[PDB]
């Protein structure tokens, strides 16, 4: 929560410990849909998951613009300081 | 064609409502087998609501899965609440059923229907 | 044409002010109650001697199902069905054909008398007073399947009761 | 039975266990007599426990099956446990203080015969004390419930079931997956 | 009705009503279960004459 | 001596009564006969949860004046003195002031339970 | 034998006191529990007998099924039979606790209480009276009568 | 040979809590228009018999949730203090003379409130926790006013010794001066023992049994025999304070029969209460004790203060 | 004719109200009962 390094590196930390994606294809700009194959539902339980870690309530209309670890690691580096 | 909504009106705002209905469905599935005591793991009842929203999600119309949002939280109340008991939240677990015969070579060996 | 239970207003004189604070003081619809209660232990009980001492019934009663015979031996069912058909819960199931002196009689004449409700429409629907509901009703079972009556239970238990049920219809018949 | 009904199916279970069993009952119920004691152990015996329902369904699915007269089935669960860690799960599950100590096999069979002097149904008995300290042979020349079409299913799925009687109120809600399971063979 | 009248006068004493003129168990006074038969009464379509159903 | 054999003697045999109670029917024990009863439905949550007391400032001052029949106890020996009048004088001081406190404890609506 | 002769007057003596103290439980559905209170009423009068209610399935004997069982309760009733200690048995009273009854082919009524708790007696009726559901009752005593618990625990 | 009165004091005691089930039974019967027990026995009088053999062959079902340390000690300690009150009462001679037995009676009807309350607590049920604080509720309504009639009628008789309790009526009865005090303690003991219209413990129809929803066969029995056995002992209480009857030094058991047969009429007219009453809300059960009975008790303490100085007839303490 | 019929004079009179037949002392009477039986008892 102090720098952008800790929550990038906490995010797919997370998202290694959801097991529907396969870790060796997670990278930071790989999208769910089309390249981890997800249903729209896995990534409701990944926000869940990132609220289940951050521990902030995350509105329905900015998690579902939420298509890589990479947009999730900055819409949390918008909600805080950084 | 020009009919009167129930909540959506059309299929952003209602696929909005289903979403919200399966975060508080997740939310509550460590709670229902907490406190049912339920024998089974956390993970199998998630995958039960993940089958029951999965089972529907043919469904094009907005009227229809504004119902479905409905009836969701109608049964998420009658679990939050202690109205549903034990037996009620397993049988979404059809667990005493056979397996039903899938292929048409069992089925015709026990029996008429198609 | 109407009348107002409970508007009375109390009287206001010391007499009776006196007399509702004797009641509250030395509580005397208490010892009302306490008396009457009292006056009950000193009665006889209306509590009939049961198995020795029965119930009063009427020759209307409605209990056991048995069907009947003319008195010659004949049995009276000549499988019309109107007693299923009129059965309120599908109690009753008939199968028949001709038997063997080319009569109309049932094969299959089963009541279930776990979905029976005791009601009579069979026994006022027989053109021919074959089933008729009778005046048994200490016939309690210690398994289900012997309240499934079939032809056989029926008239054993029509010639089991018979002496009763044709003097119960004897005496009602008129009425009907 | 085989030589005087040559057709019959005999089936082998191992230790089968349920709610009504006497097997994770009998594991669970040594918390009241002092501190569950198991010859050398219960470190030199192997079970491979089994279901109820997996041997009900096996002899359902012998019955249909006409494959399955004159065989001999052994119906084992899926999961090879020694006896002290399988021990050691049941009083994990029930949330009991589990402290085992050895008692020798010459004393473990007085403990058997002070519990068979009873007229009733006997806690133990020197006989029960031979059986849990048998280890579950391996037969795999023999057809299972792999045989049959029954799935086996472990006692990581069970033992809650069988043994959230044994539990105090206040470890009694916890879940199946708040324990670390036995360790197999 | 077979009680003494000490009992009967205690009794009215403490229910402060008169018991044996309105006892609530029944004696010969109720219908005999023997009766004779009846002759019911038929309805006014029971005619033979100027009985046309539609009108 | 008398007092400690009698209280065992009663203890003994209520708690051979109880012995003899848990020991001699046959038990079928399964974990849904030792469910907690609620008439039929499971219960929601734990009998173990605050059960808010309306009465609470009842049972207080029931602390309160339970000490006083504890000092009002010695009236038949505190009769037996030879300064009567101030013995008298101070009971009825004491009964007094029970009822002052029982007084003031109705006009301010304490003996009413809340809500 | 003198054991075997021990143990029938000791199965006579748990048997007399088990069918002449006979608790049932304060338990009815429907219109046949109206006919129960009726049965408990000064002119058959159950408590001549030993039977008396007592509302806690702790202690309680025997569970009267006294009207109909729909669907949304059988689970109660299977809760309230699992929280009687044993012996506990099971009265039917009256055709939809029996075998579904006037109700039978409707979408929400168990088709008898035989398909949720083992049944010792079938009184029949819409409703039996009270006179018939005594009948049940001491036949339900006369099946305790024949009990043979501790004649089989000497004979096993 | 102590031991043989304690027993002969403390079995016939059980037998007339058993009998007392069948008379409590056949005597509502008969306020009910109906019968009691007349099957089992002749004219029920081997009814008792089988529902105390019915009791103990029946399982005893300790629960899940309990915490059955105290679900073992509450029927224990309540069949214990139950067995125990009965010592200190002088029939004409009781069986342990105290000089202090009157609060021994007091302080023990205090402890025996606890084997309602940890029955409540302990079987782990939520109209077992709303019977346990029913007792807290019932028991801090009663013992506010218990003490204080118990002390005015004692100011006649100079002691809180039962025994003299015999020689303070040896002319009149204690109820031609008190019978205010009496027909006040009367109601207390009513809602001290838990009887109607001040159940309230377990109720019936508001709690399924209250505290006692739990305890099954056996532990069960040990707390109706127990509330028989208050309501017997506090009955023969009541006839000692309020009916002291002749005593003949040479011929005891004229006062034996004597304060048999009214305690006995006491029991009845408890059953005879327990026939004809509608139940208490145990909230006015509060604010009968509290506002009613408790200011005149606090008038009555004052006049039986000042009245044996008022007349010179304080009693001797001696 | 025969059938379940009235009398020619039809039937008798039926009470139907309320007979609470106030029984008992007054006020003055039981106080001065009360009162007498405790200075009976106080002498
Ligand atoms: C009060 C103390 C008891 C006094 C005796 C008593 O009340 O007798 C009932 C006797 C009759 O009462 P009832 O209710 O009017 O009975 C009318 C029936 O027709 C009378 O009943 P019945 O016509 O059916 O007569 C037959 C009846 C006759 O009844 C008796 O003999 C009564 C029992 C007397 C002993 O005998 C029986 O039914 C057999 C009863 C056997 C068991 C009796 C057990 C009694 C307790 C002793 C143990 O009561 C009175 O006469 C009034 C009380 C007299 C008190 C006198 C002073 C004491
Ligand atoms: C204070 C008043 C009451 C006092 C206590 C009651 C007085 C009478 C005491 C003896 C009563 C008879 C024995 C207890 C009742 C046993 C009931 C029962 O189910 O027994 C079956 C049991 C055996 O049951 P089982 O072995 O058939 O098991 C059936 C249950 N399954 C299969 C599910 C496990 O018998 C006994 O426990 C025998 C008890 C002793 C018998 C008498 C010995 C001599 C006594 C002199
Ligand atoms: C022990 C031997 C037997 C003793 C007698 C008892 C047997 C009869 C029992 C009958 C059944 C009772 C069952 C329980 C009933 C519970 C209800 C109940 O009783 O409520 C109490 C009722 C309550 O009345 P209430 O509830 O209607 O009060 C209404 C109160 N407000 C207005 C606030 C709402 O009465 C009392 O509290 C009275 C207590 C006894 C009074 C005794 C007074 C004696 C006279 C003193 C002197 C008077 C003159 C003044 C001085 C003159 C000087 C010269
Ligand atoms: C000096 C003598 C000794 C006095 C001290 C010893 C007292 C012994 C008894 C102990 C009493 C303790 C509790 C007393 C509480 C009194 C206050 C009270 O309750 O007032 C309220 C009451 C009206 O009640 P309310 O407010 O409507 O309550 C609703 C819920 N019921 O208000 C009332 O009912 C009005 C109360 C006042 C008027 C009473 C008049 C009685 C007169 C009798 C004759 C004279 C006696 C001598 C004393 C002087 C009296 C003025
Ligand atoms: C302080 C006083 C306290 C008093 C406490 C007791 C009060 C009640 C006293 C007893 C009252 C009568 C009891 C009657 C019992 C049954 C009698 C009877 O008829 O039993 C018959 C029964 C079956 O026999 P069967 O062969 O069927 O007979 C066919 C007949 N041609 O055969 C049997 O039942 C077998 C025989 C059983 C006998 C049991 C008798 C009762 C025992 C009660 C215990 C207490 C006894 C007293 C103790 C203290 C005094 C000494
Ligand atoms: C964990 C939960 C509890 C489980 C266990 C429960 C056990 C039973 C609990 C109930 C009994 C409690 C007893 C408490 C002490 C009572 C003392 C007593 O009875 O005193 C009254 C009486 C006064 O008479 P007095 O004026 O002394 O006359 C003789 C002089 N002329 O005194 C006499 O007559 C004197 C006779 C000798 C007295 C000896 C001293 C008292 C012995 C106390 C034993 C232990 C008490 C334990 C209390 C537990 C409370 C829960
Ligand atoms: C313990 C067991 C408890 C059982 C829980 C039972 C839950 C039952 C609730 C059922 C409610 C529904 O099924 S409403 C779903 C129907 N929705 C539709 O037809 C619209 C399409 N919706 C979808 O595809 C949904 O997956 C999404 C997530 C909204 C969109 O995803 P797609 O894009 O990729
Ligand atoms: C104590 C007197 C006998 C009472 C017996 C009650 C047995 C259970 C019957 C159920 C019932 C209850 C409780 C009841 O209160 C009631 O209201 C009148 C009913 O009818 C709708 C019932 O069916
Ligand atoms: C040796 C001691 C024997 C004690 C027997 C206890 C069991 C008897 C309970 C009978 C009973 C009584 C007296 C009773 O008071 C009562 O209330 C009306 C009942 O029904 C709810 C009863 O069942
Ligand atoms: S009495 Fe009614 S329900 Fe029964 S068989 Fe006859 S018609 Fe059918
Ligand atoms: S109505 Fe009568 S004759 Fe006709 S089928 Fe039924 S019983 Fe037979
Ligand atoms: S069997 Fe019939 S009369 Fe009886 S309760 Fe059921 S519906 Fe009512």
């Amino acid at each position: 929560p102090l720098t952008l390094e800790g929550i990038k590196d906490r995010v797919l930390y997370v998202l290694k410990l959801y097991d529907k994606i396969d870790p060796e294809k997670l990278s930071v700009n790989s999208h769910f849909m089309k390249d981890l194959g997800l249903d729209s539902l896995d990534q409701v339980e990944i926000i869940m998951a990132m609220e289940d870690e951050f521990g902030f309530e995350i509105p329905d209309i900015d998690a579902e613009k939420l298509m890589c670890p990479q947009e999730i690691v900055d819409y949390i580096a918008d909600k805080k300081d950084v | 064609t020009s009919v009167k909504p129930i909540f959506s009106r059309d299929m952003n705002e209602a696929k909005r409502r289903v979403r919200e209905l399966y975060r508080a469905w997740y939310r509550e599935v460590p709670n229902t087998v907490h406190l049912f005591q339920l024998d089974i793991s956390v993970k199998q009842g998630r995958d039960k609501v993940r089958e029951m929203f999965k089972k529907n999600a043919h469904v094009t119309d907005p009227r229809v899965v504004d119902l479905l949002v409905i009836k969701g939280k109608m049964e998420l109340e009658e679990t939050i609440n202690v109205w549903k008991q034990r037996t009620h939240v397993m049988r979404f677990f059809h667990e005493t059923e056979a397996p039903r015969p899938k292929d048409f070579l069992s089925k015709f060996y026990v029996g008429h229907d198609p | 044409t109407y009348k107002y239970v409970n508007l009375r207003e109390p009287s206001m004189d010391m007499k009776s002010v006196t007399d509702r604070a004797a009641q509250t003081l030395l509580w005397t619809e208490l010892i009302r109650g306490l008396g009457m209660t009292l006056s009950y232990l000193f009665r006889e009980p209306a509590t009939i001697n049961y198995p020795f001492e029965k119930g009063p019934l009427s020759p209307r009663f409605r209990g056991e199902h048995a069907l009947r015979r003319y008195p010659s031996g004949e049995e009276r069912c000549i499988a019309c069905k109107l007693c299923e058909a009129v059965c309120p819960a599908q109690a009753i199931t008939i199968e028949a054909e001709p038997r063997a002196d080319g009569s109309r009689r049932t094969t299959r004449y089963d009541i279930d008398m776990t979905k029976c409700i005791y009601c009579g429409f069979c026994q006022e629907a027989c053109p021919v007073d074959a089933i008729v509901e009778g005046p048994n009703f200490e016939f309690s079972t210690e398994t289900h399947e012997e309240l499934l009556y079939n032809k056989e239970k029926l008239l054993n238990n029509g010639d089991k009761w018979e002496a009763e049920i044709a003097a119960n219809i004897q005496a009602d018949y008129l009425y009907r | 039975v085989r030589e005087t009904f040559p057709e019959a199916t005999i089936i082998k279970p191992a230790d089968i266990f349920g709610r009504e069993d006497r097997f994770l009952n009998y594991f669970a119920n040594i918390r009241w007599f002092g501190g569950v004691p198991l010859i050398s152990l219960g470190k030199k015996t192997v079970k491979q426990p089994v279901y109820i329902v997996d041997v009900t369904k096996g002899i359902i699915n012998a019955i249909k099956d006409p494959d399955a007269r004159g065989k001999t089935f052994a119906f084992v669960g899926p999961n090879r446990y020694l006896l002290f860690d399988l021990v050691q799960y049941v009083f994990a599950v029930a949330h009991r203080p589990f402290l085992p100590y050895p008692m020798p096999h010459f004393a473990y069979r007085w403990i058997g015969r002070l519990f068979e002097i009873s007229p009733f149904e006997p806690w133990t008995t020197r006989d029960k004390v031979e059986r849990i300290h048998t280890t579950d042979r391996t037969l795999p020349h023999l057809p299972g419930l792999e045989d049959l079409g029954v799935q086996a299913t472990p006692l990581e799925l069970k033992a809650i079931e069988v043994l959230r009687r044994h539990r105090t109120y206040r470890w009694l809600s916890s879940e199946i997956e708040d324990v670390q399971p036995a360790k197999t063979v | 009705a077979s009680a003494t009248r000490l009992i009967q006068g205690l009794r009215n004493w403490a229910s402060g009503r008169d018991l044996q003129a309105k006892l609530q168990l029944r004696y010969q006074e109720i219908s005999k279960r023997t009766q004779p038969p009846p002759k019911l009464p038929v309805g006014p379509s029971h005619r033979l004459s100027n009985n046309y159903y539609c009108a | 001596m008398n007092l400690m054999i009698t209280l065992l003697t009663n203890f003994t045999l209520a708690t051979l009564l109880v012995t003899i109670a848990f020991w001699l029917p046959q038990l079928n024990v399964y974990s849904e006969k030792t469910s907690p009863y609620e008439c039929g439905f499971d219960p929601m949550g734990s009998a173990r949860l605050p059960f808010s007391m309306k009465f609470f400032l009842v049972a207080i001052t029931f602390l309160l004046f339970d000490l006083e029949i504890a000092l009002l106890l010695p009236l038949p020996w505190a009769s037996q003195t030879t300064n009567l009048n101030t013995m008298l004088t101070m009971a009825l001081l004491l009964i007094f002031l029970l009822a002052v406190s029982l007084a003031y404890e109705w006009t301010q609506k304490g003996l009413e339970w809340t809500e | 034998s003198r054991g075997e002769y021990v143990v029938a007057k000791l199965d006579d003596l748990i048997n007399w006191a088990r069918r002449s103290s006979l608790w049932p439980m304060t338990f009815g559905l429907a219109c046949c529990a109206v006919e129960m209170m009726h049965m408990a009423a000064p002119r058959y009068d159950m408590d001549r007998f030993g039977v008396v209610f007592r509302a806690s399935p702790r202690q309680s004997d025997v569970m009267i099924v006294a009207g109909t069982l729909t669907n949304k309760m059988a689970p109660a009733l299977r809760k309230v039979y699992d929280q009687m200690p044993e012996p506990r048995y099971v009265v039917s009273m009256g055709s939809c606790a029996n075998g579904g009854g006037y109700y039978h082919y409707s979408y929400s009524v168990v088709r008898g209480c035989d398909r949720i708790v083992p049944v010792d007696i079938y009184v029949p009726g819409c409703p039996p009276t009270a006179e018939a559901l005594l009948y049940g009752i001491l036949q339900l005593q006369k099946k305790i009568k024949r009990e043979k618990r501790l004649r089989i625990w000497y004979r096993r | 040979m102590f031991m043989i009165n304690v027993l002969t004091l403390i079995i016939p005691i059980l037998l007339a809590v058993a009998f007392l089930t069948l008379v409590e039974r056949k005597v509502l019967g008969y306020m009910q228009f109906r019968k009691g027990p007349n099957v089992v026995g002749p004219y029920g009088l081997l009814q008792p018999i089988a529902d105390a053999i019915k009791l103990f062959i029946k399982e005893p079902l300790r629960p899940a949730t309990s915490s059955i340390s105290m679900f073992i000690l509450a029927p224990i300690l309540a069949l214990t203090l139950a067995l125990t009150m009965w010592i200190p009462l002088p029939m004409p001679y009781p069986l342990i003379n105290m000089n202090l037995g009157v609060l021994f009676m007091l302080a023990m009807s205090s402890l025996a409130v606890y084997s309602i309350l940890w029955s409540g607590w302990a079987s782990n049920s939520k109209y077992a926790l709303i019977g346990a604080l029913r007792a807290v509720a019932q028991t801090i309504s009663y013992e506010v006013t218990l003490a204080i009639i118990l002390l005015s009628v004692l100011l006649m008789n100079g002691s809180f010794t039962l025994s003299t309790l015999i020689i303070t009526q040896e002319q009149v009865w204690l109820i031609f001066p008190a019978w205010p005090l009496a027909m006040m303690w009367f109601i207390s003991t009513l809602a001290e023992t838990n009887r109607a219209p001040f159940d309230l413990t377990e109720g019936e129809s508001e709690l399924v049994s209250g505290f006692n929803v739990e305890y099954a066969a056996g532990p069960f029995a040990l707390f109706f025999m127990a509330e028989y056995a208050n309501i017997i002992m506090m009955n023969i209480f009541t006839t000692t304070l309020f009916l002291g009857a002749f005593h003949n030094p040479y011929m005891p058991e004229l006062y034996t029969i004597n304060f048999t047969i009214k305690s006995l009429l006491l029991s009845i007219t408890f059953l005879w209460i327990r026939a004809s009453y509608p139940r208490f809300r145990y909230d006015q059960l509060m604010h009968l004790l509290w506002k009613n009975f408790l200011p005149l008790t606090l008038a009555l303490c004052m006049w039986h203060v000042s009245l044996p100085i008022l007349l010179s007839s304080i009693p001797p303490q001696t | 004719v025969k059938q379940d019929m009235p009398p020619v004079g039809g039937y008798g009179p039926i009470d139907y109200k309320r007979n609470l037949p106030r029984r008992g002392l007054s006020g003055y009477s039981m106080f001065a009962v009360g009162i007498g039986a405790l200075l009976f008892g106080y002498w």
